[PDB]
């Protein structure tokens, strides 16, 4: 889904949603991948989109 | 004594109606992202 996910993320960003995805937050994710993931897993307010 | 009482039919008087409210999004688009940098030899 990587190719489609790029379009989906662009669509979300244009509509003003702050989408966190690995390919875009590469610099921050690079510091600590597991910490990066747990950042969005812990937060109850973050809506997680599952690309089936 | 047939004049004791009468049968009565009940109706709901003050009926009212209304339309459903639906939401829509105005306009759509997508700005392209940027990517890439050249390799070297």
């Amino acid at each position: 889904t990587a190719m489609e996910v790029v379009k989906f993320v662009n669509f979300l960003l244009v509509n003003g949603f702050q989408t966190a995805i690995d390919i875009f937050e590469d610099r921050i994710r690079g510091i600590d991948i597991i910490k990066w993931m747990e950042r969005y897993l812990r937060d109850k307010t973050v809506m997680i989109i599952v690309a089936i | 004594a047939e004049e004791g009482a009468l049968v009565a039919a009940v109706e709901p008087g003050p009926l009212a109606d209304g339309a459903a409210v639906r939401l829509a999004l105005a306009g759509e688009g997508e700005a392209c992202p940027l990517l890439g940098s050249p390799g070297a030899g």
